[PDB]
């Protein structure tokens, strides 16, 4: 596993010793090469994981997440260098250092064999994100958002630590292989109920679960473009990965304690999708669509079936790609008109036709058009939920109808109609922006031909 | 087209004696720039004595 | 004050602490405390500035009351058993008296009132001394008598200290009072694990001392005692503000920084003794400390406050006297977590 | 325990209560400190004499010495405070808050 | 907290209470606009005594000048309002 | 071995260096007087170091190379613009006054350091003690607000209290019409716009406040325009003074140790000049602060410490 | 150049540099020898060699 | 009603309000030794009775 | 001055097409910008997108799908030949199971 970790570490001295006008080129090239190397982890077994050493292991669930994490870094660098042009050299290097440290922490988090090491890295991911948001955000709300990001997470995850060191004192190990092989049932008691709550709420806050989602529309909106990309694409999936790992020791108690979270997710899906219909901020609309999408992942993890797990993995990867693309598409217009209001700049398809095509494709993937992997994950989750209870089809189906409603609405408001007269600074699209959209969308469509690579360990 | 940074109105919130001013606490004043208070010129009275005539 | 007199007073303070830490006789421990207080009073008054006189008077009264209680506890223990050796304190009433006296010496809640006032009243160097070197002797005495400490009283005082430090730090714009409340909370963390494991107490003390030394030396380097004065440092020394922000993050207990190691090591220990609710309350209460560290990080490093015209003059001059141990202190206070197992060298 | 022992312990408790309850004068509190030291001296001497611990007979004398260092210290501070306010009232020590 | 937000009505009430506490003035007679000399038959030394009583009541030094003109209760209220910066 | 507590412990004392000629001397007077020439002649006759009056770019002459820096990176104020528009709405007047006070404080620290390290006396034109006469005239003419005066007094209260006032205060008294004629003959187009009320206010501040409170701690030597040109008479008048009124004889070796530890380390001298009091005349926004600081750093010899700049010829940097 | 002579300049303090390098070299040599003796003593105690 | 008001009201706004109130209560001490030394006396008596009289 | 400080005016944004009509939107320097475009396109579309997709397409069957199909074919052939049931309801031999003493 060090053949990926060490080059990521070498990105730091390479960035700091680079020339004033070469940092972006070197960072992009070498992050792309690290993505190419990380592609080799997709060669997974059918029975057990890739146990590299006592510390790191790779699995059919974590390999696609690692590939997405390594692929996102060149895209963040490409999208960041435009709004950081007037910046001093040392602060550009510090920004790239934040991105590199975040990538290193995520790579180590997704492969750690031991739950306490996973916890330590999953918490270490907070510092670079907070620094990015509160230092390179644009508005005065970025401070408040940062606090909401910091304390929503910790308040959920501090009990988890207390639970983890508790478990190792009774079972003797926190190694995931030993944890899985030596599994024992969870008895029905108040102590076991609170141990279940301590092991779950930390990941539920990260999803985020409806009710504890208030930090997301602040953090994603107030963060710079790279911050929002990494927050939507990868940092949300940490909760899903942690829940899928830790639900092993929670059975059969999950059969009883999943009801409140299942109801919260199935109703907050409708709530967030309906909120998206009345949103004056385009970035806020995208952020709320993220919560609506992640509620389905929460449901799939809660019901604990192989089909639900496959759907959760596929939906997680597809959502990462789609939401990153949508954030970049919104930022392209933001750097033109310097406002996040959706109805300020209209009729942009007349003035920017190819970017309108990019908008259409991103909206199509957002509403889960077949045969996109978004649709694959959504349909697998819906089938598993239908097996869990037929009445679920009423809610899930409703969500679909709402999801197509606010997606195309978002497309119609910004692309169709007539252009606004006074806005006369809308320049033609750059090759950087077009290439960024293409590198977002091409892997998404390519994954249709080989979906088993994102269907997780239950395939 | 410019990132927001704190101004005087923002900075003045941290210039009081306490973070959250309270009706009673609003009368507290910040300490002097050096930790030196104005010298309390207390009038130390001299003893007045009659010497003589007896 | 003469440099020779200052040096001899500092030597007397460290000699009192050493006499406390090397003695096997209760009378010699009491004598060490007396000597430490006697030499410590003038160090707080090195700069006259009558607020220092107030701080010294308050410190003297508190420490002398604690010393009287300590001597009474010693005498009661001698009465109920003709023993002078420092051991498990055969009488329980004497044990309670000594626990309260040492808590008063340390500044644990609800004996915490004097710490913010004394720290604000003295200079930054005196505050560094008071918040780092002064904790060793009472903690060293507590570690020797831990097997007889009533867990209920000590844990109540520890929880009170954590809560009160967290709450008191929120309302502060003065940096020295912020440091004092941080000190109170860390003292509570130190004494929470003392009845279960003294090695964890020593580890927390060492990590806290290095972080406090880093913070105080950084506040000395940029001569700021308030939030608004520290908000000017970015326009003179950005590196100092960056290192200050990293140290503040470490003191909040955020992984993978050094300040996470004590709490992580304490909670685990408390779990092996079937204490679950207590570590959870302490861990959630430390978020207040984190919040008022983060507010300072916002004011000093993550945003740029307005500056003044005369700061341009300061651009032309360099810091003359340099603290040699500051880089080591910063590195030890941030990048040390991977070497956690070395704690076994402390027992 | 005989009645003399609890009388000395009661004297110590009374002096501690006197110190902890300030009226106005710092000198009154310093007198309470000296009284606590005196009660400690008497108690320790009685215990040492009763049990015929011969070496410990030097202990109370030492206890007296560090009593003076505490008095001379306190008096010194009482001078400085006085020089600031012309009065030894403890209400004047309120520049520093919590 | 410190002293309450004193108003003009408070100033007038205190001034009239002080004036009615003077022996050489009948209480029911004097009005707010009554001159000290013409209506009440007071001389300069009585006015000086009244001004000293005002200084005791409100606790601020009124010099010899800026006291030779405060000749009815009403101008006294105006002077106190101007010195203490009260308007409503 | 830089001076410090260790050097005080082993030997070095300052009272042994003083040889009755220490005599910090300041030579004050109104605008366009003969005080500069008189001070130079006094320093020549008495063998003292002369400090020319501190201007906007005084600090530049002591750091890096003595060449002045750009007005944007140093001062950010203009005396010429102050004469052109004394009531400008950009805050030039008080910014210039505050910068000049800071420069005078730095020069006083430098002079005291020289005297306490070598024992040789120093001569100055003005000082921090006589700077206020320019502030009051600014305030009485309506050029600055009351808040600026309060800020100036706040800065002066916590700075001047740490230093010893001069032994000898020489004043050159020249009437307002004569300095007006000298200004007109001088030829400076900006300096001719000085009103007689401004000069009269400067004189009123000098005579009403400065000299009366300077004379209560040491003797003051007042001279006229014609007798100021006779430098030998002034020098022997200084020679036959009886200095027993100031705190200078009341200074011990430990007080001199504290003062010498303060006069070096100019960052501590200038500590309270930038107090966080936000007046518009001197407060600078974060964006301008950042831009100007980055511009300052890009100066040829200012990026690193004085011995670590490879672009001004420093060598063996990798071994220092 | 500069106004003040800046005594710390192009000629580095060779006494300090020599002392620093000598301390580093002495520490490295001592550590190497200590490791060698430690290995020899460990192999002697355990009957390995 | 839910997202911008009540979900804000219950978890984060209530927490901030309670912590601010507690901070004001804790730090609002005038600095008079006469008050918190009497507090010390109360604490010492409570410790001697509640904890020491039941071991 | 009715303003609270001395601040720079907010500057207007720079159009990269003004000085470089073929700008690619990567950098102000035309040569650095052109090489940034070339390096991004080559290492993203030519190397990772094409060669990576080809590598993933031809990954060897480590999941053992063909192996499982062959084993299933062999078992179906054998069990149909012998007439045994195609699947057994028990995955574990009952002779190796030790149930508790009695049903009550
Ligand atoms: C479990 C294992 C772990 C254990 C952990 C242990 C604890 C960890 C650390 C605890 C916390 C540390 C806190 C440090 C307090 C610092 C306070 C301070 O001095 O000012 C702050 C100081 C102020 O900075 P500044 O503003 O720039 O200075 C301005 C001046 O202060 C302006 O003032 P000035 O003008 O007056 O300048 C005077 C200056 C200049 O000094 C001079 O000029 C020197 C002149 C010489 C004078 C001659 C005096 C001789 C006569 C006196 C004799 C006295 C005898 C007493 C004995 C009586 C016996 C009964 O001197 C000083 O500034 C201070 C002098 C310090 C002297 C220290 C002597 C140590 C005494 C030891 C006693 C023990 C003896 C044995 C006891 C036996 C039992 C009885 O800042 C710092 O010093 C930076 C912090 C550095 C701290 C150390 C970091 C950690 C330690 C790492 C080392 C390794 C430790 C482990 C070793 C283990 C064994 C090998
Ligand atoms: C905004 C989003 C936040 C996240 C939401 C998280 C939801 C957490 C809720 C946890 C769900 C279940 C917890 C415990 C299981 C049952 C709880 C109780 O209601 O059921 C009865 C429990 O009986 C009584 O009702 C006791 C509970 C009454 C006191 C609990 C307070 C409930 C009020 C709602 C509080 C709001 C929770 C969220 C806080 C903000 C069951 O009857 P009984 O057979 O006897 O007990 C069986 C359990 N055994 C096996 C351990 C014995
Ligand atoms: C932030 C990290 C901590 C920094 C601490 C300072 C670092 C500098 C090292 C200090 C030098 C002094 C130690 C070496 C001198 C020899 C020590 C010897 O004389 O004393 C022994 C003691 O040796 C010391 O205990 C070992 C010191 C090692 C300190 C490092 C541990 C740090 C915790 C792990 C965090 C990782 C940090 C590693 C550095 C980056 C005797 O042991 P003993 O008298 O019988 O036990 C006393 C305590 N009892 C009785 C109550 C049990
Ligand atoms: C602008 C003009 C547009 C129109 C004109 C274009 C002209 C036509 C071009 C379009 C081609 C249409 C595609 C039709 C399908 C044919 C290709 C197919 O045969 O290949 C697939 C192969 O597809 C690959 O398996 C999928 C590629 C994997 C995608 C990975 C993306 C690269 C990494 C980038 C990072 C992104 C992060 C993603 C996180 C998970 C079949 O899979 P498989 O059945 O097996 O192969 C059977 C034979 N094998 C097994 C021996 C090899
Ligand atoms: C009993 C003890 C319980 C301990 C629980 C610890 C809670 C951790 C969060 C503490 C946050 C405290 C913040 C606070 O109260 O400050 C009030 C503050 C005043 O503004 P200042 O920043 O101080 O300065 C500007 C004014 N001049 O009000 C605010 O602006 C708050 C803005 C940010 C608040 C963000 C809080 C996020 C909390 C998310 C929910 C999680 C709560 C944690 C407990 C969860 C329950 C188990
Ligand atoms: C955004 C906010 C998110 C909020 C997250 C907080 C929810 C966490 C739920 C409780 C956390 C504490 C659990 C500690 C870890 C459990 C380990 C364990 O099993 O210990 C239990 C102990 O369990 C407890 O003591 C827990 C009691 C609760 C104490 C702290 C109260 C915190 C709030 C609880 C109610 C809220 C829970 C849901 C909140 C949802 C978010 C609003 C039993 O151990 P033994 O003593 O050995 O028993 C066997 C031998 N007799
Ligand atoms: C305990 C008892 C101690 C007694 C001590 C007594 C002290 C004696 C002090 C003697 C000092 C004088 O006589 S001082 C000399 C006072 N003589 C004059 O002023 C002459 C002009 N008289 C007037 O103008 C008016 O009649 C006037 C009465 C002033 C009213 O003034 P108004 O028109 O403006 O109200
Ligand atoms: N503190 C000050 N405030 C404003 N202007 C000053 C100040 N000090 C000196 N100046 C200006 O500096 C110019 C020259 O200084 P001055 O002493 O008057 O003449 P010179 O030193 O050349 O004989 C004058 O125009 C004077 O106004």
């Amino acid at each position: 596993m060090l053949k990926i970790i060490i080059p990521t570490t070498m990105l730091l001295p390479m960035t700091w010793m680079s020339k004033h006008n070469m940092i972006w080129i070197n960072a992009t090239v070498h992050s792309l090469l690290i993505s190419l190397i990380s592609l080799s982890l997709l060669n997974q077994l059918g029975e057990n994981s890739l146990n590299f050493s006592l510390t790191f292991f790779s699995d059919s669930l974590s390999a696609p997440l690692l590939v997405l994490t390594t692929w996102l870094l060149p895209l963040m660098l490409m999208a960041s260098q435009s709004h950081l042009s007037k910046e001093t050299t040392t602060r550009k290097k510090l920004y790239i250092t934040m991105l590199i440290l975040l990538q290193l922490f995520l790579i180590m988090t997704f492969t750690a064999t031991e739950l306490i090491l996973f916890y330590i890295l999953f918490e270490a991911t907070l510092v670079p994100t907070l620094i990015i948001i509160t230092r390179w955000g644009n508005q005065t709300e970025r401070l408040n958002a940062g606090l909401y990001f910091l304390f929503y997470t910790l308040a959920g995850s501090l009990p988890l630590l207390v639970a983890l060191v508790y478990i190792q004192n009774t079972t003797g190990s926190l190694n995931f292989l030993i944890i899985h092989y030596w599994s024992h049932p969870l008895s029905n008691s108040w102590s076991n109920i609170f141990m279940w709550l301590a092991c779950i709420m930390a990941f539920m806050v990260k999803m985020p679960l409806y009710g504890l989602h208030l930090w997301l529309p602040k953090a994603h909106v107030e963060a710079p473009i790279a911050g929002s990309m990494v927050l939507a694409a990868v940092l949300l999936k940490l909760g899903g990965y942690g829940m899928m790992r830790i639900t092993t020791i929670l059975n059969p108690l999950t059969n009883y304690m999943a009801y409140p979270f299942l109801m919260l997710s199935m109703w907050g899906m409708i709530m967030t999708s309906s909120i998206c219909l009345r949103q004056t901020d385009l970035k806020s609309l995208i952020a709320y669509s993220s919560v609506s999408h992640m509620a389905l992942v929460i449901v799939a993890i809660m019901i604990q079936t192989p089909w639900s797990f496959m759907g959760a993995t596929a939906l997680m990867i597809a959502h990462g790609l789609t939401s990153s693309m949508l954030f970049c598409l919104a930022n392209t217009n933001y750097e033109r008109v310097h406002s996040r209001t959706m109805i300020l700049a209209r009729g942009l398809q007349t003035l920017l036709p190819l970017m309108a095509t990019w908008w259409l494709v991103a909206s199509l993937t957002n509403l889960a058009l077949p045969p996109s992997i978004n649709l694959i994950g959504e349909l697998f989750i819906i089938t598993a939920s239908f097996s869990w209870s037929n009445i679920t089809i009423i809610l899930m189906g409703m969500n679909m109808m709402i999801t197509a409603l606010y997606s195309l609405y978002m497309l119609i408001t910004t692309q169709r109609g007539k252009y606004t007269h006074h806005i006369n600074n809308i320049k033609p699209s750059f090759t950087r922006e077009n290439a960024l959209m293409a590198l977002h969308i091409l892997p998404l469509l390519l994954l249709t031909l080989n979906p088993k690579m994102i269907l997780g360990p239950l395939y | 087209a410019r990132q927001w940074q704190p101004d005087v109105e923002w900075a003045e919130q941290f210039g009081g004696a306490v973070m959250y001013p309270t009706k009673e606490t609003a009368h507290w004043k910040p300490p002097p720039w050096n930790d030196v208070d104005p010298p309390k010129d207390t009038l130390v009275s001299n003893l007045t004595l009659n010497f003589g005539p007896q | 004050m003469n440099p020779i007199i200052y040096t001899t007073l500092i030597m007397t303070v460290m000699s009192g602490t050493m006499l406390v830490m090397i003695s096997s006789h209760w009378l010699l421990i009491w004598i060490g405390f007396e000597m430490n207080l006697l030499a410590m009073i003038p160090v707080l008054m090195k700069n006259f500035n009558p607020r220092a006189t107030e701080a010294a008077t308050k410190y003297f009264l508190t420490q002398a009351t604690a010393s009287m209680m300590l001597m009474m506890a010693i005498i009661i223990n001698l009465l109920y058993s003709g023993q002078w050796t420092i051991t498990k304190m055969f009488n329980p009433v004497a044990m309670t008296m000594m626990t309260m006296a040492l808590a008063m010496k340390l500044g644990l809640s609800p004996f915490h009132f004097w710490v913010p006032e004394v720290t604000q009243g003295i200079s930054l160097q005196a505050g560094l001394l008071l918040l780092t070197w002064q904790k060793l002797a009472p903690l060293s005495v507590l570690c020797q008598i831990s097997q007889s400490i009533n867990p209920n009283l000590m844990l109540t005082m520890a929880m009170l200290s954590i809560l009160i430090g967290g709450w008191g730090g929120l309302n502060q714009t003065q940096l020295r009072k912020i440091m004092a409340y941080s000190s109170i909370a860390h003292m509570g963390w130190m004494t929470a694990v003392l009845p279960y494991n003294t090695t964890m107490t020593i580890l927390n003390l060492l990590i806290y001392i290095t972080m406090t030394l880093a913070m105080f030396m950084l506040l000395i380097h940029s001569s700021a005692t308030t939030t608004l004065s520290l908000s000017h440092t970015w326009n003179k020394m950005p590196v100092i503000t960056s290192l200050m922000m990293v140290t503040l993050l470490s003191m909040g207990g955020l992984p993978p920084l050094s300040g996470f190691m004590p709490k992580w090591m304490i909670i685990q220990e408390m779990t092996k003794n079937e204490s679950i609710i207590m570590p959870t309350l302490m861990a959630m209460t430390a978020l207040l400390n984190l919040y008022f560290y983060m507010r300072l990080a916002y004011s000093s490093s993550l945003t740029m406050f307005p500056s003044t015209n005369n700061m341009k003059m300061k651009w032309q001059f360099e810091h003359t006297k340099q603290m040699k141990l500051l880089p080591t202190m910063i590195v030890l206070s941030t990048l040390v977590l991977p070497m956690t197992p070395a704690l076994s060298s402390l027992n | 325990m005989p009645l003399v022992y609890m009388n000395i312990i009661m004297a110590f408790a009374i002096a501690l209560a006197g110190l902890l309850m300030y009226r106005s004068h710092l000198m009154s509190s310093l007198l309470c400190l000296e009284g606590m030291m005196l009660s400690l001296f008497i108690m320790s001497t009685l215990i040492i004499l009763n049990t015929h611990f011969t070496l410990a007979n030097m202990m109370p004398i030492i206890l007296l010495v560090f009593a003076a260092c505490e008095a001379a210290l306190g008096l010194s501070l009482l001078v400085m405070v006085s020089n600031t306010y012309g009065t030894d009232y403890v209400q004047n020590l309120n520049l520093l808050q919590c | 907290s410190d002293a309450p937000p004193l108003t003009l009505e408070a100033i007038k009430d205190r001034v009239l209470y002080v004036l009615k506490l003077y022996d050489k003035i009948d209480p029911e007679k004097l009005s707010v606009n009554s001159h000290f000399m013409k209506d009440l038959g007071l001389d300069s030394l009585d006015q000086v005594e009244i001004i000293m009583a005002m200084e005791d009541e409100f606790g601020f030094e009124i010099p010899d000048i800026d006291a030779e003109k405060l000749m009815c209760p009403q101008e006294i209220v105006d002077y106190i309002a101007d010195k203490k910066d009260v308007y409503e | 071995l830089q001076y410090g507590p260790l050097a005080f412990v082993l030997g070095e004392r300052t009272t042994r260096k003083l040889t009755e000629t220490s005599k910090v001397i300041t030579v004050d007077g109104n605008i366009c007087s003969g005080k500069g020439r008189l001070a130079r002649e006094i320093a020549e006759k008495l063998g003292l170091r002369h400090f020319p009056e501190a201007g906007i770019h005084y600090a530049d002459s002591t750091t890096g190379d003595g060449k002045p820096l750009d007005v944007q990176l140093s001062g950010n104020c203009s005396l010429e613009k102050f004469y052109d528009d004394p009531k400008s709405n950009d805050g030039n007047s008080y910014r210039l006054q505050s910068w000049l006070y800071a420069s005078r404080l730095l020069q006083y620290a430098d002079a005291l350091e020289h005297l306490l390290s070598t024992g040789q006396g120093v001569v100055l034109e003005r000082s921090i003690y006589s700077d206020f006469v320019f502030l009051e005239a600014m305030y009485r003419q309506g050029f600055i607000r009351k808040q600026c005066v309060e800020h100036y007094n706040e800065v002066k209260k916590v700075t001047a209290c740490e230093y010893l006032p001069p032994h000898v205060v020489v004043y050159v008294d020249v009437p307002v019409p004569e300095i007006q004629s000298r200004i007109q003959k001088k030829g400076n187009p900006h300096e001719m716009k000085i009103t007689a009320a401004y000069l009269q206010d400067i004189e009123n501040a000098y005579k009403k406040t400065f000299l009366p409170e300077m004379s209560e701690k040491c003797e003051v030597l007042q001279y006229s325009a014609r007798e100021a040109e006779d430098a030998e008479k002034v020098v022997e008048d200084i020679e036959y003074l009886k200095c027993d009124k100031g705190p200078w004889p009341d200074q011990d070796d430990r007080t001199f140790h504290r003062l010498r530890m303060l006069v070096q380390n100019k960052l501590e001298v200038l500590n309270y000049t930038t107090i966080p009091v936000y007046l518009p005349e001197i407060t600078i926004g974060a964006h301008q602060s950042d831009r100007v600081f980055q511009k300052f750093t890009e100066l040829p010899g200012r990026k690193y410490s004085p011995g670590y700049n490879e672009d001004v010829g420093d060598k063996w940097i990798w071994l220092k | 150049k500069f106004y003040i002579r800046e005594p710390p300049h192009g000629s580095p303090d060779w006494l300090k540099v020599g002392l620093t390098l000598g301390t580093s070299v002495f520490l490295w040599i001592y550590l190497i020898k200590q490791h060698k003796e430690d290995v020899l003593e460990y192999k002697r105690r355990n009957g390995l060699e | 009603l839910l997202d911008l008001i009540w979900l804000e009201t219950i978890l984060p706004k209530t927490t901030s309000f309670i912590q601010m109130k507690m901070s004001i209560m804790v730090s609002n001490q005038k600095g008079l030794i006469k008050l918190y030394f009497l507090s010390f006396l109360i604490t010492i008596m409570i410790s001697m009775t509640l904890f020491n009289y039941h071991e | 001055p009715t303003i609270r400080l001395q601040e720079d005016p907010d500057p207007e944004d720079e159009n990269l097409y003004e000085k470089n009509p073929d700008s690619h939107g990567y950098d102000k320097d035309p040569i650095v910008d052109l090489w940034n475009m070339r390096v991004v396109f080559f290492f993203g579309f030519s190397i990772v997108l094409v060669l990576g997709s080809t590598f993933v397409a031809y990954l060897p069957d480590y999941r053992m799908q063909e192996w499982a199909r062959r084993e299933a074919e062999r078992l179906v052939k054998y069990r149909e030949a012998n007439g045994l049931p195609l699947m057994e309801s028990n995955c574990f031999d009952p002779n190796k199971i030790q149930l508790p003493e009695d049903e009550d």
